[PDB]
């Protein structure tokens, strides 16, 4: 079993990276006077998906990848996008989170070799340059973005708990599939910053259920949970969805790469 | 370049410095650990400061960080604060100041006063306490062992056991093997929470005579034949009744090729531990042994022990494993 898995409720996820929602739009008003809301959205969608691509590429799990993802939203729900290039910072996180287990120190020449070719083969409608960073921008950046976290690496995520409530239903082979690849989608929104990784793992297992017609309530009323938090995850859930069918990225990405905010060079 | 101007100046103003706000220069004690005291004396407190060896962060320091920033029990060793120094990409940890050891605790009373027996108990209740806390969290330790076993010394924590891992090379490496569970000796791949106890049971027995229980005279492979002659000496050959799967270990043909039971048959831990003036119907004894039981799934668990009846007969152990006593054992050198 892993490692501090019993901790949440004395961890620093939850006592220091559980945000506040108002503070977090509150910091995100430095980067909207150059991106819209939408665009801001459409934004973390795409680079929630560069992220996938880079762990696909390294043949990580998807905790791996959960967590790289979870460190780099960290980042930029306190910094502007125009602090650290985005570009450098995705592949620092999967660096990072790889080191976090054992098998994990990704080699140089491969972290390298993963950011350009996912970046030139998946994302050239994005990016028509090459990926220009080097192994010492990455370990620059690696710094950075340990100082802004204080050194929190432990990430809890929505699997584990998903899990053992899908085998408590007896229904593991139904369910788990759907519902798993509904807390994925999860990690295109603010949801893991703002609640407790089992009850995002219960919202997903909801959506699962009403999409393949199954009758879970009984078992729903049984748990002793705020269920007022959990149906307002399920709004968001719901309209992730509605977002994604609206959303060409492909057509729109490099306009909406080219509105966000540029770093001030030295004098 | 390519990085924001305001944002890393901004950054680099407000970042602490290690070195602007701790005194440590000519301090070390032990990469590199120093004894430290702050500049802006808020407070009085003695600080151990550690650099971790090498630059950037690599696999083994990564996940250590990780793990010591989520651990919080008194009975270990807590990480206060990680320093990050951009210029030479060094890590500095920063922990409150243990005095003493169990290694120079013991070497004090081995050198012509045996261990208070009052103290010994509470020593290993802390160890014990300690070590469930990790191993309830899945952490295991993997390198036991009474220097690793730090106490505290005068201040609000006088006497209290904190556990560590004072940076000693793990298995051409220097190291001891007498700390070290028979399955490991015969080529177990992985660790386990049973080897911890173990090496407890070791450092337990270690406590009630002053010397190593397996005691034997740089090196690469896991198989020790001396080592496991020593424990032999002192336990006696295992039965396959009292270790069947003992035949599943890879160095197990090894053992039959290089051992007969026979040269063991007078061999036991009991005849061990009185001939050191320990009673082996005493409930000390008793602990002892199922703490030392040669099988892995043969060895009781922490919280088990730690309700062992040794620990509600008189003496009850204390918070302060001293007991109110003046602390004769002498403090760290400077190097
Ligand atoms: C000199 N005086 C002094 N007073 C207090 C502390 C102290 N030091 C020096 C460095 C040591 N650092 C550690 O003990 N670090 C530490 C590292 C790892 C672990 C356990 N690991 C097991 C594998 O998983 C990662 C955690 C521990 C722990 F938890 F065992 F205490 C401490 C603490 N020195
Ligand atoms: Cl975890
Ligand atoms: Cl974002």
């Amino acid at each position: 079993d892993k490692a501090m898995a019993g901790n949440f409720w004395q961890s620093s996820h939850y006592l220091q990276w559980i945000l506040d929602k108002q503070d977090l739009l509150k910091e995100r008003q430095k980067d909207l006077k150059f991106l819209s809301e939408e665009e801001y959205w459409k934004l973390q969608i795409f680079f929630t998906n560069v992220i996938q691509a880079l762990g696909e590429h390294l043949k990580l799990r998807q905790q791996v990848i959960a967590t790289a993802t979870v460190y780099f939203k960290r980042f930029y729900a306190r910094y502007s996008l125009k602090s650290i290039d985005p570009v450098l910072m995705a592949p620092t996180c999967v660096f990072l989170a790889s080191k976090v287990e054992e098998f994990g120190v990704v080699s140089n020449t491969r972290l390298i070799a993963a950011a350009t070719s996912v970046l030139k083969t998946r994302f050239s409608y994005a990016f028509p340059k090459e990926f220009p960073y080097r192994m010492n921008h990455i370990l620059e950046c690696e710094f950075y973005l340990l100082e802004l976290m204080d050194c929190c690496l432990i990430v809890y995520h929505p699997y584990r708990p998903l899990l053992q409530y899908v085998q408590d239903m007896g229904q593991e082979d139904m369910l788990l599939p759907l519902a798993w690849r509904i807390v994925n989608d999860t990690y295109r929104t603010d949801l893991c910053l703002l609640y407790p990784p089992f009850m995002i793992a219960l919202a997903c297992l909801h959506v699962a259920c009403v999409v393949q017609q199954k009758d879970a309530r009984q078992w729903f009323a049984e748990l002793s949970v705020d269920m007022e938090k959990i149906l307002e995850i399920i709004r968001v859930i719901l309209k992730l969805y509605e977002q994604w069918k609206n959303f060409d990225e492909r057509k729109e990405m490099a306009t909406i790469l080219s509105k966000m905010p540029k770093p001030k060079p030295p004098p | 370049d390519k990085m924001d101007y305001d944002f890393k100046v901004k950054l680099s103003s407000e970042r602490e410095r290690v070195e602007d706000l701790f005194e440590y220069e000519g301090c070390k004690v032990g990469g590199h650990v120093y004894k430290a005291k702050r500049k802006d004396g808020k407070d009085d407190k003695d600080y151990a400061l550690k650099q971790i060896e090498g630059t950037g962060i690599s696999m083994s320091a990564c996940r250590e960080i990780a793990l010591l920033r989520e651990l919080k029990h008194p009975n270990v060793i807590s990480l206060q604060k990680v320093f990050l120094s951009h210029a030479d990409r060094k890590v500095w940890l920063l922990f409150d100041y243990a005095e003493h050891d169990l290694w120079h605790i013991i070497k004090f009373h081995r050198a012509s006063v045996q261990l208070p027996r009052g103290m010994v108990k509470s020593l290993l209740y802390q160890i014990l306490d300690g070590i469930h806390y990790l191993h309830a969290n899945w952490v295991l330790h993997r390198d036991l062992k009474p220097a690793n076993i730090l106490v505290m010394g005068e201040g609000p924590e006088r006497g209290r056991v904190k556990i560590a891992d004072m940076g000693f090379a793990r298995l051409p490496v220097v190291v001891t093997f007498w700390y070290r569970a028979p399955e490991l000796l015969l080529g177990a791949r992985h660790y386990t929470k049973a080897i911890d106890i173990w090496a407890i049971g070791c450092i337990f027995a270690e406590l009630l005579t002053s010397e190593p229980i397996f005691h034997c005279r740089k090196t690469s492979n896991p198989y020790h034949h001396d080592q496991l002659d020593r424990i032999f000496n002192v336990m006696g050959f295992p039965a396959d009744k009292d270790w069947e799967d003992i035949k599943k270990m890879p160095e197990h043909s090894t053992l039959m090729k290089d051992f007969r039971r026979n040269t063991y048959t007078n061999c036991s831990l009991i005849k061990y531990m009185e001939k050191h003036k320990v009673k082996p119907d005493s409930k000390a004894f008793h602990l002892l042994q199922k703490l030392l039981t040669m099988d892995p799934i043969k060895r009781i668990t922490s919280e088990q022990a730690m309700q062992d009846p040794y620990f509600l007969e008189d003496p009850l152990p204390t918070s302060d494993v001293f007991a109110g006593c003046q602390i004769p054992y002498p403090k760290r050198e400077f190097l």
